[PDB]
């Protein structure tokens, strides 16, 4: 398989995406502007990939298949008077008009429907030019709406359009403790009907998890989205490092189809990554694999709001970016099965997937996190997870016993019946995933 | 959208907009004959929120100004700040509505209602950006309460979709102006809650403690009292006029600040109150801003909140501010003042952080909440209401226009209404 396309839906959704770009304009050589510079090596511009994300331009202005969908024209805005102006093809930046506010009644319908149009032509386009096309890579918000409900319909949509590609979901929750808004339990609890039956897989970022470890491990006194997002970023470039670079060990997009999807569902693994070491430390720091996989799976490093430690051991992968022995991730594998923490089901007995691509990471002059001769990135399907459904069921259920809010989407396309199924649903996720490891 | 029309009526309302505009065209810079100062992008790329690119760059505003009284208008284009306007838009008319709410529309005002929708109608057409109608006057104000009021439900008929934003100056229950204000007030909720979306508590009496206490003013002014309001008009729209990393607008306001249809009012409070000469002794901080904020004393609607319990808080922080230095700081007043905040929300915090600043400070933030403390303010205009009317006194001047007694007693049973929804909801 070669090509992946990547959609941004909302503020945060194209913010992230703005800093994937970045990133990976910086792996590979590519400057502001494209064109090229120089587009250099094996495999850096190309050769393969790309192409992969950029498209080859007979010129050398290589185009980002990125496709970046608001309601809001602001925010597009400020993406067509950044540097990056000129890493997109200006039709494909999908301004709106009128927002769809806060949100899904609108965003899912009322509104959005009113522009999908342009958007899946805008893809089928893209998707025609692009060979084998293994996948689309969905980066949003699960906060407000359009991120949220167009993001929703548009993942629908290309289910339906094709229904073979893979279809991965970079999806951002709510805090636990915290939020910057007020109906967000019904802007994330009426999607997850639809993330759960559209989506091949899901990841999950708190935004409050980073901040934890950019005001701790980075030690930040004032954090920000933008180096927050630029962590994510690096979490994305890597699952995906070896379908672009050279490694010891292949990971296909569909690997984790494979390896961390068990049933049908329960595909929401959580996300870690280390190292994660501010310049001023990345000195007295100097080490092996073995440790930054310990790392892994300590609690400071998860990106998610939960308890790994809770949870039991469902499949997992760990991707190893740079100089990077084979064995010796093996061997501190097993010394972390020896931990006897996440206890591995029966299920799997065990299920590692190790991915070795040769590739060092790499960090922009926007991010203070030291670069690194060799990083790793952690999948997992952990039971820690329907704690966070929990968390944000009760948050729903308050509100739609008052009702009170409903009135906002039932006013305009939704019934209350809507709001109890989408409820249900997430129930019955709630009780599956636990199942599943709650047999042994 | 970004093309919003300012609207103005009542005698308070072209004061009050005559000091609106002088601090949006601060922020942009835009003299007032129409000559472009911005520098550059962000002062250019967003000057359509309220102006029009005409001829020769002159940019001048949306605002209709209307009012009964010729002789308020004469004392603004003759003065500064008038070539912005444009001569069409004013709408003027003898006699006047005689500070009473039933002539001021029902009869006289009457008059004027067909030529300020033709205005209105023209300025939507060639606007290909509406969302809704800013409108500033008072609650017991002659021509702001009657053909204020009315102007509402005749822009709602043609823009049913579109918002309606309301800047309405509650009544002071201790010093009122005239004997007639309580009674203007009581019959112009009657249409105000039936038609527009969302409308802001403002009191003169809560700005004079502030103007005291904080800013350290001995003798207040209308000039001066104009301003505060303006900070706070000029605050919710920041978003929408500059960018930042969280861009609210006012839709996402009913959606949140408004839990259930019926409760429009809210609780504005600009910070930091910039105190003359005490000043440079302060430190500009977000944890600094939250202590104002939430202060009863700065409240200018302005019921002890405290006593009631709110709702959903809203702050517009600007300047020099990150994510986690309001997240961190408003989750705090969550635990500590917990027993103010009702559980079913549950979460009572909602952020909005901006780009640029506000001339003169490095950084500012507005304050906008349901309490059920607001009931008190009805109370007080219920029980004047009913209490001085009890022997029909000064009320031929009303039934003599034509409406009924049955008119006057419809609009007290809908207050009454609303104190007990403050209870469903219980405290
Ligand atoms: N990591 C990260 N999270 C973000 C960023 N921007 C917003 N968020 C989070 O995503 C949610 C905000 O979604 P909004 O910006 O309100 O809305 P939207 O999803 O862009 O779509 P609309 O509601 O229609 O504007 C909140 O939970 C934020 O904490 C960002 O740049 N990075
Ligand atoms: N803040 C403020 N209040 C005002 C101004 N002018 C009048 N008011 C208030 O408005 C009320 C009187 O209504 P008024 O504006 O004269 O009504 P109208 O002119 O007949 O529509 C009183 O409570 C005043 O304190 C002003 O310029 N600023
Ligand atoms: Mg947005």
């Amino acid at each position: 398989m070669r090509e992946v396309i990547s959609i941004n839906v909302g503020q945060a959704g194209c913010q992230i995406g703005n800093a994937c770009w970045e990133l990976y304009s910086l792996e590979h050589g590519i400057k502001p502007d494209g064109h090229l510079e120089d587009g250099l090596s094996k495999p850096k511009g190309g050769e393969e990939g790309f192409s992969t994300f950029f498209h080859e331009t007979g010129y050398g202005k290589f185009v980002p298949r990125a496709i970046y969908v608001d309601l809001e024209p602001n925010v597009i805005d400020e993406v067509r008077n950044g540097p990056y102006k000129d890493l997109f093809h200006p039709e494909q930046l999908i301004s709106g008009k009128e927002d769809a506010a806060n949100n899904y009644a609108r965003g899912h319908y009322t509104v959005g429907r009113e522009i999908l149009g342009d958007v899946l032509d805008r893809i089928r386009k893209l998707a025609d030019q692009c060979d084998g096309l293994q996948g689309f890579l969905f980066t949003h918000s699960l906060g407000g709406g359009t991120g949220s409900g167009l993001g929703s319909l548009l993942l629908e949509e290309l289910s339906a359009e094709y229904g073979k590609k893979s279809k991965l979901e970079f999806a951002v929750y709510p805090a636990p403790q915290v939020s910057t808004s007020v109906v967000e339990p019904y802007n994330t609890v009426l999607t997850t009907h639809t993330t759960l039956e559209h989506a091949d897989c899901t990841f999950m970022v708190d935004n409050e998890a980073i901040y934890d470890m950019c005001k701790r491990n980075l030690d930040i006194p004032r954090p920000s989205f933008a180096n927050l997002n630029n962590l994510i970023a690096q979490v994305v470039s890597s699952v995906t490092a070896s379908l672009r670079f050279d490694g010891s060990l292949n990971v296909d997009l569909n690997e984790f189809q494979t390896n961390l999807v068990p049933y049908p569902r329960i595909h929401f693994p959580l996300v870690s990554y280390s190292p994660v070491l501010s310049k001023s430390k990345a000195f007295h720091e100097s080490n092996s694999v073995s440790e930054i996989t310990n790392a892994c799976f300590e609690p400071g490093n998860q990106m998610v709001k939960c308890d790994p430690r809770d949870g039991k051991y469902m499949a997992t992968c760990l991707l190893y970016r740079g100089d990077v022995v084979t064995r010796d991730v093996q061997r501190a594998v097993e010394q972390v099965k020896n931990k006897k923490t996440v206890q591995l089901v029966d299920w799997c007995p065990t299920g590692f997937k190790i991915g070795i691509c040769y590739e060092p990471p790499t960090a922009t002059p926007n991010s203070q996190l030291a670069t690194v001769d060799r990083a790793v990135c952690m999948l997992s399907n952990t039971t820690s997870i329907a704690e966070a459904w929990k968390r944000i069921d009760r948050k729903f259920d308050l509100m739609y016993a008052k009702r009170a809010f409903v009135h906002w989407y039932v006013g305009e396309g939704m019934e209350e019946g809507e709001f109890t199924e989408a409820r249900e649903d997430l129930a019955a996720l709630e009780r599956d995933y636990i199942e599943v490891g709650a047999d042994s | 959208m970004r093309e919003i029309i300012h609207i103005s009526t009542g005698q308070c309302g072209n004061q009050i907009g005559a000091a609106f505009w002088e601090t949006i065209c601060g922020e942009h810079g835009l003299d007032f004959n129409g000559t472009y100062h911005g520098h550059d992008d962000i002062q250019k790329e967003r000057l359509n929120v309220y102006f029009n690119e005409a001829s020769s760059g002159k940019w001048v505003p949306r605002s209709i100004n209307v009012d009964l009284e010729p002789g308020t208008i004469d004392a603004v284009r003759n003065s500064a700040i008038g070539n912005l306007f444009r001569p069409d838009n004013y709408i003027f008319g003898q006699s006047s509505a005689g500070n009473v709410w039933a002539k001021g529309h029902y009869t006289e005002g009457a008059e004027l209602v067909d030529s300020v929708m033709d205005v209105i109608r023209r300025e939507a057409e060639g606007c290909d950006s509406l969302q809704g109608f800013q409108i500033t006057h008072s609650l017991g104000g002659g021509t702001g309460s009657g053909m204020g009021t009315l102007l509402i439900s005749k822009i709602r008929e043609e823009f049913p979709d579109r918002m309606m934003a309301t800047f309405s100056v509650l009544p002071s229950p201790k010093t009122s102006d005239t004997v007639v204000e309580p009674y203007n007030a009581t019959l112009s909720v009657h249409q105000l809650v039936e038609h527009s979306d969302e409308t802001f508590c403002i009191d003169n009496e809560a700005l004079y403690d502030i103007c005291q206490r904080t800013l350290k003013l001995n003798q207040p002014s209308y000039g001066d009292l104009n301003n505060l309001v303006s900070s706070v008009m000029s605050g919710v729209t920041t978003s929408l006029r500059y960018p930042g990393q969280l861009n609210s607008d006012l839709r996402k306001l009913a959606v949140n600040l408004v839990p259930f249809p019926r409760l429009h009012f809210f609780m504005v409070g600009y910070a930091p109150l910039t105190a003359i000469g005490s000043q440079s002794f302060r430190s500009l901080t977000v944890p600094e801003l939250t202590q104002q904020m939430f202060d009863a004393k700065n409240m200018m609607a302005a019921a002890d909140p405290r006593n009631g319990r709110y709702l959903t808080v809203a702050a517009f922080f600007r300047g020099k501010v990150s994510v986690k230095e309001v997240e961190d700081e408003m989750h705090k007043v969550q635990s500590k003042n917990s027993d103010y905040f009702v559980e079913w929300i549950p979460n009572n915090v909602q952020t909005a952080v901006c780009s640029v600043a506000p001339q003169g400070l490095d950084m500012a933030a507005t304050f906008i909440a349901n309490s059920t403390s607001i009931q008190e303010l009805f109370k007080r205009v219920g029980d004047q209401f009913s209490a001085m009317f009890k022997r029909k006194a000064f009320l031929h001047w009303y039934t003599s226009e034509g409406m009924d007694e049955l008119e006057f007693s419809e609009a007290e049973s809908n207050m009454n209404d609303l104190v007990s929804e403050y209870q469903q909801y219980q405290e």
